[PDB]
């Protein structure tokens, strides 16, 4: 039980940590993708202007 | 004949002035505004509120 207790607590902490990491990284990837797309639209504007 | 011909040019000089000197009133409107960038710096918000 005590062994099971420690196993359970450690696994739960590890799981919550991984979840928080992946969620925040998902937010980051969203932000960087927004950067990319908005920059692409700037690229299109510039292309039209130059042509 | 020369004076009569030059009279029309002198008259058209005023029209030329009205055409040209007046557009000098302002020409900086071609100057564009700031249009600053974020560079992934203006991202300091969470999924808390979106309607406002």
């Amino acid at each position: 039980l005590k062994d099971a207790q420690e196993k359970l607590e450690l696994a739960e902490k590890k799981a919550t940590d991984a979840e928080a990491d992946v969620a925040s990284l998902n937010r980051r990837i969203q932000l960087v993708e927004e950067e990319l797309d908005r920059a692409q639209e700037r690229l299109a504007t510039a292309l039209q202007k130059l042509e | 004949l020369g004076t009569r011909a030059k009279e029309s040019l002198d008259l058209r000089a005023h029209l030329k002035q009205v055409k040209k000197e007046d557009i000098e009133k302002e020409n900086r409107e071609v100057g564009d505004w700031r249009k600053n960038i974020d560079a992934l710096s203006g991202m300091e918000g969470r999924k808390k509120k979106f309607e406002g």
